[PDB]
RNA sequence: GUAGAGCACUGAUAGGGCUAGGGGGCCCACCAGCCUACCAAACCCUGUCAAACUCCGAAGGGUCCCAGGUGGAGCCUGGG
RNA sequence: GGUCGCCUCCUAAAAGGUAACGGAGGCGCCCAAAGGUCCCCUCAGGCGGGACGGAAAUCCGCCGGAGAGCGCAAGGGUAGAAGGGGGCCUGACUGCGAGGCCUGCAAGCCGAGCAGGGGCGAAAGCCGGGCCUAGUGAACCGGUGGUCCCGUGUGGAAGG
RNA sequence: UCCCCCGUGCCCAUAGCGGCGUGGAACCACCCGUUCCCAUUCCGAACACGGAAGUGAAACGCGCCAGCGCCGAUGGUACUGGGCGGGCGACCGCCUGGGAGAGUAGGUCGGUGCGGGGGA
RNA sequence: CGCGGGGUGGAGCAGCCUGGUAGCUCGUCGGGCUCAUAACCCGAAGGUCGUCGGUUCAAAUCCGGCCCCCGCAACCA
RNA sequence: CGCGGGGUGGAGCAGCCUGGUAGCUCGUCGGGCUCAUAACCCGAAGGUCGUCGGUUCAAAUCCGGCCCCCGCAACCA
């Protein structure tokens, strides 16, 4: 999993999600990255899920980079309880993701091989995705 | 970053400045002693009486007592009575003290 | 039913709003005494014709007109240029 | 301001060897003493018994001055400190009193220690000063024996206008410092 | 107040009428108080003390 | 002082360099060798997240002056 | 079950204000010094040195704008002091109070200036407690001390 | 009336840090002493007086450059007041005034106001 | 707020009632005896008689202030 | 979740309120007694006080959260 080992407050507000991403819009370490196309709350259990996927795809090899880190606490009321009497309890953590953000990028492996281990990676993901190539544009910022 | 010297200035300086009444700054080196009356609004000098321009010499303290009395004449003739005393980063005593007692007896008002 | 045996909270309060801020805006004609500004701390400093009470409440010392001056590193000041 | 033979030794001997050494231009920039802070940080009369100044009377017989106390900066459970207890003493020696102290230590007291073997030379500051310590207190016979009690010592810095540790040594060595190395 | 912090009316001497009242500690300084206080009654400055409240 | 944005402060943070400590070696076990595809503070680089973080900062909103504004506007004292 | 008054921050959408069994924390005290004033000092921290003596006891050196401190929670503030030390002190006065903040009411809050008589300071000045924002209770019924106002035909005393 | 120092403001780091040079003629600083006034929870360090042998080494004044600090547009984008639109929904997009923060090109080792002194 | 009685060794504690030594038994070390453990027997340890302050030749006993705990009696807008 | 309770030398109990104070009983190890064992007499040994983090100069102790143990409602017409 991926808890932030420590934190300033425990329960976090919910928040909107208006518009286009803030940063993380260019490859930076790998040579191929995975790109978000629609807003989301990606979960500690998904990030992990997608990661493990590729690692088991090119077993012994590559270097997986992971650009979004689940810091926000997903909160939720128990079952058979009604509205109010406290705010929900924490179960799991998430990372806010807008469209354009890179989430994974792998470095150093056969072009075919990265193009799969990032393809499979997307299916573990709750959203639409596009794989991308490191770029003159990317090295241009 | 600051020296205790310049802090003491501001300190002693700041208060007096808040009461509006005129300002008789007292500068003092190991050689001579100087002074000048200042309106701090416009930021201008009313009259300046110094040990060096007066060309006096013959013991530093007693030197000053005259330069104080000198300042009063050169200002009474101008119309100043009300003026509060700035004693710089110096303890009011002896040399600076003299300048005051001189200005005091010359008819000046603080 | 529906209500059963949950629980509650440990927190839940809040203090009475203090309604502070700048009370007089620059160019407002003031009587002597008007509170120009309410505050905690010195976010504004006492200028010409302006006092300060044991709660940093600045107040006009003579009739005139509020003026506002940001003198940078030594802060904002509030004065009154008494229309004579 | 007083006829002391070390004041005169610094001038009529130590001053020149330095100008011939590091080849100074101006006269003031030549290395020169400043103070000798002696810290008798006892830490043993905190909320402990009186008697603290019973050394700050012998401390006066050494240094000619009256030592003034030092208090507890902050409270510590492991030392038994509450923010305010007195732990030690400190005298700052300026002007000729400073000299005449060294004109007794450097050539009478330093040899009065048993198993003595010069001075530690790594202990120079970095911007031109030097210090160490001492344990035995009747190391100057101004403190005679039947003033007997528990023996305690002092931390001692010496402060100079030396600009580096290098030239600094040359001063302290030239004014009679036996160096262990 | 509580119990270690006692309440008290500042007494008097130069007319023996009380004219003030305040607070103090008896576990800190366990004596009788001390302040100069002009009075509307004697029209003079006087040294004052205490009695319970 | 918000949206944005930002990391200067309070914190989070993934990779890298540096690098106290800690752990596995192991030389050896008296002190000491300083060697580590292991952990890891403080720091530097790339790269990021925050209602109770802001080096910055909109549109906007408030309000006073001037002008337009004769309206089932406005203002005061009262009865329902 | 939890809650009920007051304070701090957030929610609150850049004036004020704003809800919820919304997220977080504090108060029901304390101080004759922690108050007044006149005077002087400047931090936390980091690296080198330092007999005991250490991660930190006291010491020396450069280094540093405030990340320390300011009684307690938090916020704003703050060294050009509000912080740290000393000398003298008691304005932790009385008789008042222009004008305003806030505001349904009742409340709460800020206050220049006048008189009286003091304090500290040569002095300009400053003091009607505390850096500020919590540290609390209407009316009724009584207790205590003054006043010398009322007191049932007059003077007392009882009582107000 | 230009120049140089001393005092003192105004501006609020384009002014600062660090660096190289530098000026004692006059001012200024260090400086000489500790009798006197004044001072140290110890010390003439500071503050204080009495002077004037030395020195501009320190501090400071003035010059030099961009290592740091700092100021930093234009173009464009974010967001947005007003007005509209297509989506089953998630959300996107259009006209209209407004328009950042980052970042780029760059700027900067100051500018000043009255008084005093001192040479053009 | 108002009335009753008090500390005396570390506890407990009459002495105090009555103006003359600070004390009974419980507790320590020591000796005795000791199956041991008991109880027992000898001995010393130990104190400022809440505090000042006072009447007296003198005080634990007596008076004033006070102080602190026990208790009692009421009242609580 | 929600109320409240206790976690401490091997077993079982104090010490928490009032923040610097590891206590008792077994048990254990090591000396005796006795032919031997227990009984019994004589010495010693032994725990960062559940656990993270907390406030104070420090935490058995004051302080928040999951980890345990334990009664513990949860009416559901
Ligand atoms: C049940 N009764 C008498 C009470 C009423 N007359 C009849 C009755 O059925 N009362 C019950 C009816 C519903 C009530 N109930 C239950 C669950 C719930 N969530 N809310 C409720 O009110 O619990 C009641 C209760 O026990 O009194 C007795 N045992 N005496
Ligand atoms: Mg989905
Ligand atoms: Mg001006
Ligand atoms: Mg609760
Ligand atoms: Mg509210
Ligand atoms: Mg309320
Ligand atoms: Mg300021
Ligand atoms: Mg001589
Ligand atoms: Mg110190
Ligand atoms: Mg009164
Ligand atoms: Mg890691
Ligand atoms: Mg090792
Ligand atoms: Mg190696
Ligand atoms: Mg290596
Ligand atoms: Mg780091
Ligand atoms: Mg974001
Ligand atoms: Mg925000
Ligand atoms: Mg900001
Ligand atoms: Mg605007
Ligand atoms: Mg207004
Ligand atoms: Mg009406
Ligand atoms: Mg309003
Ligand atoms: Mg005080
Ligand atoms: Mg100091
Ligand atoms: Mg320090
Ligand atoms: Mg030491
Ligand atoms: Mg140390
Ligand atoms: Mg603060
Ligand atoms: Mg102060
Ligand atoms: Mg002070
Ligand atoms: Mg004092
Ligand atoms: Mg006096
Ligand atoms: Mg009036
Ligand atoms: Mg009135
Ligand atoms: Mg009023
Ligand atoms: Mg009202
Ligand atoms: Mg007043
Ligand atoms: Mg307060
Ligand atoms: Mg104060
Ligand atoms: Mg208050
Ligand atoms: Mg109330
Ligand atoms: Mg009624
Ligand atoms: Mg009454
Ligand atoms: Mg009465
Ligand atoms: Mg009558
Ligand atoms: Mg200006
Ligand atoms: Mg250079
Ligand atoms: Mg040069
Ligand atoms: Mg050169
Ligand atoms: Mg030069
Ligand atoms: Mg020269
Ligand atoms: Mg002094
Ligand atoms: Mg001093
Ligand atoms: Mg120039
Ligand atoms: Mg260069
Ligand atoms: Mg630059
Ligand atoms: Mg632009
Ligand atoms: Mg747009
Ligand atoms: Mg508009
Ligand atoms: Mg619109
Ligand atoms: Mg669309
Ligand atoms: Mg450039
Ligand atoms: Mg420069
Ligand atoms: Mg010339
Ligand atoms: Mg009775
Ligand atoms: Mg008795
Ligand atoms: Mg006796
Ligand atoms: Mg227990
Ligand atoms: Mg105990
Ligand atoms: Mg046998
Ligand atoms: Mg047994
Ligand atoms: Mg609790
Ligand atoms: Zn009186």
């Amino acid at each position: 999993m991926l808890m932030p080992r420590r934190m300033k407050y425990r329960k976090q507000q919910r928040g909107r999600l208006k518009g286009a991403t803030k940063g993380g819009d260019y490859v930076a370490f790998g040579d191929f990255g995975l790109v978000a196309l629609e807003p989301a709350w990606i979960t500690a259990q998904q990030i992990e899920a997608a990661r493990v996927a590729m690692v088991r795809h090119f077993r012994r090899g590559g270097k997986i980079f992971i650009r979004i880190f689940p810091d926000k606490p997903y909160t939720k009321k128990p079952l058979e309880v009604r509205m109010g009497k406290g705010k929900g309890n924490v179960e799991g953590y998430v990372a806010v993701v807008k469209p354009g953000r890179v989430m994974f990028e792998v470095a150093g492996v056969t072009e075919e091989q990265a193009m799969e281990a990032l393809r499979i990676a997307g299916h573990k993901l709750p959203i639409k995705t596009k794989i991308v190539r490191r770029d003159a544009y990317d090295e241009a910022q | 970053r600051l020296t205790a010297y310049e802090r003491r200035k501001f300190r002693v300086r700041n208060r007096i400045k808040r009461t509006g009444r005129l300002r008789l700054s007292v500068f003092r080196s190991l050689k001579h002693i100087y002074a000048q009356i200042i309106d701090d609004e416009k930021g201008v000098t009313l009259v300046s009486a110094s040990s060096l321009a007066l060309k006096l010499k013959g013991n530093k303290t007693e030197v000053a007592r005259q330069v104080g009395r000198a300042l009063a004449e050169k200002a009474l003739a101008l119309g100043i009575k009300q003026v509060a005393f700035d004693r710089g980063p110096y303890k009011y005593h002896g040399r600076v003290k003299a300048l005051a007692e001189g200005a005091r007896e010359g008819g000046l008002e603080f | 039913a529906h209500k059963k045996g949950l629980g509650s909270t440990r927190n839940g309060r809040d203090s009475q709003a203090k309604r502070l801020g700048v009370k007089r805006y620059e160019g407002q004609v003031v009587r002597a005494g008007n509170i120009l500004v309410r505050q905690r701390g010195t976010r504004f400093k006492p200028g010409k014709n302006v006092g300060m009470g044991r709660d940093f409440t600045l107040f006009a010392l003579v009739d005139g007109v509020v003026e506002f001056q940001d003198r940078g590193r030594l802060g904002r000041y509030v004065h009154v240029r008494p229309l004579a | 301001p007083l006829d002391l033979a070390l004041k005169r030794k610094y001038y009529e001997e130590v001053r020149p060897e330095l100008i011939r050494r590091f080849g100074y231009q101006n006269v003031w920039e030549v290395p020169r003493l400043e103070k000798v802070v002696i810290n008798q940080g006892l830490g043993e009369a905190k909320e402990d018994a009186r008697i603290l100044e019973k050394a700050a009377q012998e401390l006066a017989l050494i240094t000619g001055q009256k030592p003034a106390v030092t208090r507890a900066k902050k409270s510590i459970s492991n030392f038994k400190l509450r923010k305010g207890m007195p732990i030690g003493l400190r005298v700052t020696l300026r002007r000729d009193r400073m000299w005449i102290f060294l004109e007794k230590l450097l050539n009478v007291a330093l040899p009065r220690i048993r198993d003595f073997r010069g001075l530690n030379p790594n202990s120079f500051d970095g911007r031109g000063n030097y210090n160490l310590g001492l344990r035995e207190q009747l190391i100057f016979p101004e403190i005679t024996y039947d003033m007997v009690d528990a023996l305690r010592g002092m931390d001692i810095a010496v402060v100079t206008t030396a600009e580096t540790d290098e030239e600094a040594r040359a001063l302290l060595e030239l004014l009679g410092f036996p160096f262990r190395k | 107040a509580s119990e270690v912090r006692i309440k008290l009316l500042l007494e008097c001497t130069e007319c023996k009428r009380r004219n003030y009242a305040t607070e103090k500690n008896k576990r800190n300084t366990p004596n009788k108080l001390e302040l100069r206080k002009y009075c509307p009654w004697c029209r003079k400055h006087t040294v004052h003390r205490e009695v319970k409240i």
